[PDB]
RNA sequence: GCCGACAGCGCUCUGGGGAAUUCAGGAGGGGAAAGCAGAUGUGCCCCGCGGCGAGACUGGCGCCGGACGAGCUGCUGGGGCACGCGGGUACGCUAGCCGC
């Protein structure tokens, strides 16, 4: 009567926990069923404690027949939506300085905004509280933190330094010339580079020598991202093809056929099961990752697509020439078919500020807008996951949870050698 | 197996059960020292039996000056039939730790069926007693009121002064 | 501090209940929410180092009118094959974390008596109490609801035991023993009741017994009148009454105390032609005793208390009344 | 059992209380790299380790992580406790038949 | 309906305390690398077990002058240790006062064969001289033994029984001595009938009452019982067998360190294969001691080391040496299973802790789930093949490192003879231990 | 006590001081029951293993040992029963049949 409902409970615990298919079934015989034993209530007490967690995610819903979810104003959001956050919707007018590239940590909690004329500047943003402005004259090609807030590296125009929580310049890194993009690896300690002239660096951050480098065939880069789930990196080469790399394949190690002109912006999602890229050709298309499938006829853009970044959540952000759209359900990873979405949700309005990066704030609701006149910050109700947890990721760490944390990193430092596609290998003939 | 052990102090007995006993090989090693250093390791090992206060300082002007001796109290005799076990010697004992050997020897006397360990001959409830004795002020504080360093000087002075006879032939002032 | 971890496994162990509280249609989800969120803040609040009974016994009345509210919600509902058992030993989880960490609050101990009482945990509701007469050997109060509930339950023999090392503890208020001659010719009651039980002479042997002792007074021989003065449709009554007059006439003869029981000793074996008789008597003991070199003052403050406390009694002589009044005028 | 106190009956002398009322008591597309990478070839097992017998038991039965991250307390407790519990005191050898 | 989501730091820190609340989400979305980190947990757990690894507490005080020969424990204490060196001097120490000896005396001449402690508190010593029965505690000191035995022969070994006063001593004769104290004058004399060589050393079983184990220098270990007064069983194996010692936790498994460089795990009531074969050693085995919670093992060798073993490990969990241990002829428990206690022939007496890296005392929980999280992950990673390498290795001498060696390529020639002299099912290397089992 | 040349010496150098505050660490004191070593609702009955224990017999040499036993109790050793609301027999009370 009601055990078929249990059995129900059983097949989502078993899906989303069980991490693996069953044990198929002397002694062995004994020892695995009370492995299985133990592996069955294992998974069956993570979904029971599923119901503890604090906070749900948000949302907006057409409550009307009319009324729909790309026409709702900033305006209507600020006022009907709760204080706290209707202060984190705040705007910051910076025009003298050049387009204003923005990254955040990855607990949120600080954001660098890199203006291209010089202007590096990392603050806590809800506090206000400015903790650097370098000022660094000549160019700048991209700013990003390092596993902390306390240390963070921007890519200059020739070398590519990296500096303390004061803006205080520890070291120029010299062996990177020309860095055009940056994403750091933080599972590793693991900076890596693209150069203009097609050249990977891999650093370790801890140890501080260069672990490997590898020179990409492809010409001049144009896009770069990294895959959360896999550690694996995804550059975007104009030939049209995303070439997906690793510190250990001199080759590339799997590169997809994405678009005809070159691919200008990519994003992954943080779970690693689909991606998403666009071109000068300006459809922007999707991917099943792990299948290597391109599961959804592909959708357009206004304009080639200089940024796109995806959430904790299915809200992608696609920042498109002057103004920007978020995408609310590109890839349902529960559904086996993927169907085409019919129509965005929350669009951010062009008003003559070309949009140089979007970002999306990890565990809040908002999303920082990166346009030549400066930082935009702009509130969307469904992104951000709303649980964390607080042994891995904090949006409210002390300095005695951020020594901790730093000290378990470094103790947990994955190698460089450890980075596949299929991360659980470890342990296989 | 030390099962419970008896602490005597200027504000009454307390007798603690001991479960996770003590390292008797290991008694000297350093670690072993922090596990009887600091509260929330020792603090694992003993719980709180029982605790007995006196009803008067003359009780425990009595009682020290009975301890002292060696012998116990019928209070004492009462309080270990509360909380040991009704126990011959037969098929099951219990041992007890005790600071004092002959008050050891009259307590097994007493009691046909405790066995008690005194803390002149064995280092292993020596040391599991001491440490009793360091932390003795937060392991009675949920029950007694006030602090200990007094009573131990009023019975300090009570137990000079009866000892030597001081105030009826001193009157100088 | 880890008080995230262990407060972890509490509330990881209160999950599945909330489970089938969702499942079932009892609650629902943002009652569920609040119901999470409140538990979590008293998981903290209870494991966290600077702790109080009060904050053990809040918890503990709030997860118990949890179980009501539940209870209450499930009769509405008309569910049955939910159950209050995780609730109640949860309960009892609290409580014995409560006791572990403030032993020396009778708060905590009396009331967790009363909750493993009204959830009829009897045996359990022993073992608790042991534990609390060991930690409070000198509180009348848990001797003397350990012996009381063991005699209404029915076991005298373990009552006995409970009072017999209760009068051997606390020997400072004549309190226990007055409980225990209460208690034991509670049961002699009992027994004449249901008609050793002919003779009768354990509360005697308090009596002479309780001589000795620190706190053996005059006063304090008015409360053990005061306890045997009730009950007066017994055997061996006037037998009891008159050896505690006798015997304070023998060993306090010049007390306000002697006269006074001298004065209310037939009123013993009353409740009527006998009632304005034996007062009438203890009129005649009256005259003799207030006239009697003693503390003249204490016998009449008591007098006073006793004139004052008939009063309360019907059907007597307004002559009597009114001449009882004007005797407490007189002294 | 220094449980729920027993009866006294005789042998717990105490005061005339207890000897006398005891007394009385009883007087009662997609172009895939398909190379092996040489670099992740010593974070893999070089063999069947021996009490099993096919690669699907083995890999299938590492499949859930043994952490705090990943698991609930309750089988973080119940998955990292040794199988041999030894407290400290005497261990003699057994004395009757357990079952 | 536009809802946020909306936090505020009050699920950071309810307002009021200063319990860092920590809300956790276990959906694995949000923690990757399961089986890598997961990895680089379990290489830090072998790179600490490894590192941590400090087996050697310390030695018995001032030791002996000549070589420790025979010691032995109180199975009813746990610090009543006994041992008799080369000298026939007997001493007595105290586990919690390991600075000097309780007690001292220059028992024998020759040397200590068989030392025991009996249900009381009086211990027991064999040497060609024959017996003494000795009192170590008595208030006074007694120098001078209080009873003796002659009638038999040269005596070689001895050993007690569990619950009942009574104790067995392996003869010369061949033979094994039933005393039952306080009322027997000469023992009950049990041997096999037509029997003549050294009976080497000899075992009380401790679970079941009445089952005793010998060894004889006839490279045959023999059974008795002693309900009914005859010999059992007797198996001859193809080496001289150096010790015996039973199960504490089964009534009927026996361990025999040999001369076969092996200790060799047999069942008792089937004599035809062998049940373990721990093959470690180096020189010759002279001590096997079972752990008192069964499963774990000890053997000293003639060489200068002492093997922790399991039950069912087949090759040794860990090794022990010195430069100041010479040959250690007895290894022995104490009465927790948690430390190991060596003679040797340095005339010195060592206690070592069983579990190198482990440390005793009370832990927090964090320390020990810890310790104990990273004993599961090992039990997970152990064969990976870094952890494997750095958990496998050890520092082992010079001479001990040349010898295996030579060991494992004599074997080698050894086992390819013996596959061609086959070649121009099989026995299996269990079978090829019990030689003959006579009825 | 301020100033102090030459000669000589030491420390230090995005020169040298003082204050305000923001951030990164280090050391020490004092306070805190500071106590997650195996986390199984309650009550009754039958079994199994055991503990107290009155009282009773016996073997051998002034002792030690066997082997009986009224009664009472423990047990995380496992199995079987019951647990929520009504009116009745019954209340300073809930024990007991039929239902919801």
């Amino acid at each position: 009567k009601a055990e078929l409902d249990r059995i129900r409970r059983y097949k989502q615990a078993q899906k989303k926990y069980g991490r693996g298919p069953r044990v198929d079934i002397k002694k062995l015989r004994r020892t695995l069923t009370n492995l299985e034993n133990k592996y069955k209530t294992a998974a069956l007490k993570a979904k029971e404690a599923e119901i503890l967690l604090e906070n749900q995610t948000g949302f907006l819903e057409p409550e009307g027949e009319l009324e729909r979810t790309y026409k709702v104003r900033q305006d209507e959001i600020v006022k009907e939506v709760a204080v706290e956050v209707a202060q984190k919707k705040f705007e910051l007018k910076l025009t003298e300085l050049g387009p204003y590239t923005c990254e955040y940590s990855r607990n949120g909690r600080d954001l660098i905004l890199a203006g291209r004329k010089g202007h590096v500047a990392t603050m806590d943003w809800r506090e206000g509280k400015l903790g650097c402005e370098l000022q660094l004259g000549e160019t700048v090609r991209d700013a990003r933190f390092l596993h902390n807030n306390q240390f963070f590296a921007v890519a200059q125009k020739k070398y590519v330094y990296i500096y303390d929580h004061n803006g205080v310049e520890i070291h120029c890194l010299r062996k990177h010339v020309e860095v055009s993009h940056m994403e750091f690896l933080p599972y590793h300690f693991l900076l890596a580079t693209l150069s203009i002239s097609g050249q990977l660096k891999y650093q370790d951050t801890s140890t501080g020598q260069i672990v490997a480098e590898i020179a990409t065939k492809h010409g001049t880069p144009v896009s770069l991202t990294q895959n959360p789930y896999n550690a694996i990196l995804h550059i975007g080469q104009q030939n049209g093809t995303v070439t997906l790399w690793s510190p250990n394949s001199t080759d590339p190690l799997v590169k997809l056929l994405a678009h005809r002109g070159p691919v200008r912006s990519l994003a992954v999602d943080r779970e690693g099961r689909y991606m998403v890229s666009t071109g000068q050709d300006n459809k922007m298309c999707i991917w099943d990752i792990r299948n290597f499938k391109e599961a959804v006829n592909s959708y357009f853009t206004r304009a080639p697509a200089t940024s796109v970044a995806i959430s904790d959540t299915g809200l992608t952000a696609v920042g498109w020439g002057t103004h920007t759209t978020i995408w609310k359900g590109l890839f349902n990873k529960e559904r086996p078919v993927q169907v085409k979405v019919d129509s965005p949700y929350m669009t951010w309005g062009g008003q003559g500020q070309v949009v140089e990066r979007v970002r999306w704030c990890p565990f809040e609701d908002i999303l920082g807008i990166g346009h030549n006149e400066g930082f935009s910050s702009i509130i969307v109700p469904g992104a951000g996951e709303a649980n964390y947890d607080a042994l891995e990721v904090n949006p409210f760490e002390t300095k005695k949870q951020r020594q901790e944390g730093e000290v378990k990193a470094l103790l947990n430092k994955l190698q460089p050698e450890m980075i596949a596609l299929d991360p659980n290998f470890i342990g296989n003939l | 197996v030390v099962n419970f052990l008896l602490f005597e102090s200027a504000v009454g007995f307390s007798l603690f059960e001991v479960v996770h006993q003590a390292d008797t090989v290991g008694l000297e090693l350093p670690e072993v020292k922090d596990a009887m250093k600091t509260l929330d390791k020792f603090g694992k090992m003993v719980k709180l039996r029982s605790f007995n206060p006196w009803t008067s300082a003359a009780q425990g002007l009595e009682a020290i000056n009975l301890i002292s001796e060696g012998i116990m109290p019928e209070y004492l005799k009462s309080a270990l039939e509360m909380n040991l076990p009704q126990t011959s010697g037969k098929k099951s004992k219990v041992v007890l730790g005790v600071a004092d050997k002959k008050l050891a020897g009259e307590i097994t006397a007493a009691f046909p069926g405790v066995q008690c360990e005194a803390a002149d001959t064995s280092e292993v409830v020596a040391a599991l007693l001491r440490g009793i004795r360091t932390h003795a002020n937060k392991l009675h504080k949920s029950l007694q009121e006030g602090d200990i360093g007094r009573a131990q000087l009023g019975l300090g002075h009570a137990y000079s002064r009866a000892k030597v006879k001081f105030s009826v032939h001193k009157n100088d002032n | 501090a880890w008080v995230a971890d262990k407060a972890r496994f509490y509330l990881e162990r209160a999950a599945p209940e909330l489970r089938e509280w969702e499942e079932k249609e009892i609650f629902t989800k943002d009652e569920i929410r609040n119901l999470v969120a409140k538990r979590s803040d008293f998981e903290h609040l209870v494991l966290a180092p600077g702790t109080k009974p009060t904050d053990f016994l809040n918890y503990v009345n709030w997860e118990r009118s949890l179980d009501r509210l539940r209870a209450k919600r499930c009769a509405r509902l008309n569910i049955r094959s939910v159950t209050s058992h995780a609730s109640q030993a949860r309960t009892f989880g609290i409580f014995e974390r409560a006791v572990l960490k403030h032993p020396g609050s009778i708060e905590l101990w009396l009331a967790y008596l009363e909750f493993a009482a009204q959830v009829k945990a009897t045996k359990r509701w022993r073992r608790i109490m042991t534990r609390a007469l060991r930690l409070h050997p000198m509180n009348a109060s848990l001797w003397t609801l350990a012996g009381r509930r063991a005699a209404q339950n029915g076991d005298m023999q373990r009552a006995r035991a409970h009072f017999l090392r209760g009068c051997r503890f606390c020997t400072r208020e004549p309190t226990l023993w007055l409980e225990y001659a209460r208690c034991e010719m509670d049961w002699l009651a009992r027994m004449e009741a249901k008609k050793p039980a002919l003779s009768g002479a354990i509360p005697i042997a308090v009596f002479d017994v309780a001589r000795k002792q620190p706190f053996w007074g005059p006063a304090a021989a008015e409360k053990f009148f005061d306890v045997f003065a009730k009950f007066g449709h017994l055997s061996c009554h006037e037998r009891i009454i008159s050896h505690v007059v006798t015997t304070m006439q023998e060993l306090f003869p010049n007390h306000p105390c002697t006269w006074s029981v001298h004065i209310r000793q037939p009123l013993v074996g009353v409740d009527t032609p006998a009632f304005p008789k034996a007062l009438r008597e203890s009129l005649a003991r009256l005259k003799a005793a207030l006239q009697s070199t003693t503390d003249r003052k204490a016998l009449a403050t008591k007098m006073v208390a006793w004139m004052d406390g008939i009063l309360a009694i019907e059907k007597l002589d307004a002559a009597i009344r009114t001449v009882l009044e004007h005797t407490k005028r007189s002294l | 059992d220094a449980s729920e106190l027993q009866p006294i009956t005789q042998k717990t002398s105490g005061t005339e209380l207890e000897q006398t009322i005891l007394a009385i008591m009883e007087e009662s597309d997609v172009i895939i790299n398909e190379k092996r990478v040489k670099k992740n070839d010593k974070y893999l097992a070089t063999g069947l380790p021996h009490p099993f017998e096919s690669q699907q038991q083995y890999e299938r039965s590492l499949r859930l992580p043994v952490g705090p991250e990943w698991m609930t307390k309750e089988t973080f407790q119940d998955a990292t406790k040794p199988r041999v519990i030894i407290k400290q005191g005497i261990i003699a050898p057994m004395s009757k038949p357990m079952y | 309906k536009i809802k946020a989501l909306t936090r505020s730091i009050t699920a950071q820190q309810a307002p009021g305390s200063d319990v860092q609340r920590a809300p956790r989400n276990l959906a694995p979305e949000l923690h990757p690398f399961e089986r890598a980190r997961e990895y680089q947990r379990a290489l830090n757990a072998v790179k600490l077990e490894r590192m941590f690894a400090k087996p050697f507490l310390g030695q018995l005080g001032n030791g002996h002058v000549q070589g420790v020969y025979s010691m032995c424990k109180d199975k009813n204490s746990l610090n009543c240790i006994a041992s008799g060196s080369g000298d026939g001097v007997v001493k007595v120490w105290d586990l919690t006062t390991r600075d000097e000896e309780t007690w001292r005396v220059a028992a024998h001449n020759n040397i200590v064969k068989g030392l025991t402690f009996t249900n009381d508190k009086k211990l027991l010593s064999c040497a060609t001289d024959g017996i003494k029965l000795w009192d170590p505690y008595a208030s006074p000191s007694n120098t001078t033994p209080i009873a003796t035995w002659q009638e038999g022969g040269p005596y070689t070994s001895l050993s007690f029984h569990r619950s009942a006063n009574t104790f067995a001593a392996s003869s010369g004769q061949g033979c094994i001595r039933i005393w039952d104290l306080e009322h027997s004058t000469a023992g009950q004399a049990i041997q096999w009938p037509s029997f003549v060589d050294t009976i080497t050393d000899v075992c009380f079983n401790q679970v079941e009452t009445s089952v005793i184990g010998s060894v004889a220098t006839d490279r045959s270990i023999i059974l008795f019982d002693l309900r009914t007064n005859m010999p059992v069983i007797k198996t001859v194996l193809h080496f001289a067998c150096n010790r015996i010692v039973f199960n504490p936790m089964e009534a009927m498994n026996l361990a025999v360190a040999s001369e076969d460089h092996n200790i060799y795990i047999f069942d008792a009531r089937n004599f035809d294969k062998a049940l373990n074969i721990q093959k470690g050693h180096v020189a010759a085995v002279m001590d096997v001691e079972f752990s008192p919670t069964g499963e774990e093992l000890v053997s000293g060798s003639y060489d200068r080391t002492i093997r922790l073993w399991r039950r069912d490990a087949g090759h040794s969990r860990d090794v022990y040496h010195t430069k100041r241990m010479q040959r250690v002829f007895r290894t022995m428990w104490t009465m927790d299973s948690k430390y190991i206690l060596t003679g040797s022939d340095d005339g010195n007496v060592r206690l070592w802790r069983a579990n190198a890296s482990e440390r005793s005392g009370v832990k927090a929980t964090r320390q020990r789930q810890a310790l104990e999280y990273n004993n599961a992950l090992l039990d997970r990673y152990g064969h990976l093949p870094e952890i494997r390498r750095i958990r496998r290795h050890r520092h082992l001498p010079k001479v001990v490192k040349k010898a295996t060696e030579i060991k494992r390529e004599e074997l080698a020639a050894i086992k390819r003879r013996e596959e061609n002299e086959r070649k121009h099912k099989r026995k299996s290397e269990r079978e090829k231990a019990v030689l003959v089992k006579q009825q």
